[PDB]
């Protein structure tokens, strides 16, 4: 593209989201307390 | 975009599976009887003495 073009999607960010190890948390200011997100309770991987 | 070849790094930070402390083996009568060889059926018979009534 061009230098003046808007910033494109980083492949590192795509892979980071694919791995799914970015911490998601319950909304602190929500009432009643939210249920735990899916990633917050995903098991540890059997290998790597 | 720019593509970079990076290694996947594996670390040890002291996070292990939490696992129980062992206390029972010292609190139980261990090995009052040993000679299980030299007894038939690997059995030692313990004798409880007799008490009578008047």
């Amino acid at each position: 593209g061009l230098i003046s073009d808007p910033v494109e999607v980083d492949p590192i960010q795509v892979g980071r989201d694919e791995a799914g190890w970015v911490q998601e948390l319950r909304d602190r200011e929500a009432w009643p307390k939210q249920e735990v997100p899916e990633q917050a309770k995903k098991p540890a991987k059997v290998g790597n | 975009a720019h593509i970079f070849v990076k290694p996947e790094l594996v670390a040890e930070i002291g996070v292990k599976q939490l696992q129980r402390e062992i206390v029972l083996p010292g609190l139980v009568w261990t090995n009052p009887l040993t000679d299980f060889g030299g007894s038939k059926n690997d059995t030692i018979t313990v004798r409880v003495p007799a008490i009578t009534t008047a």
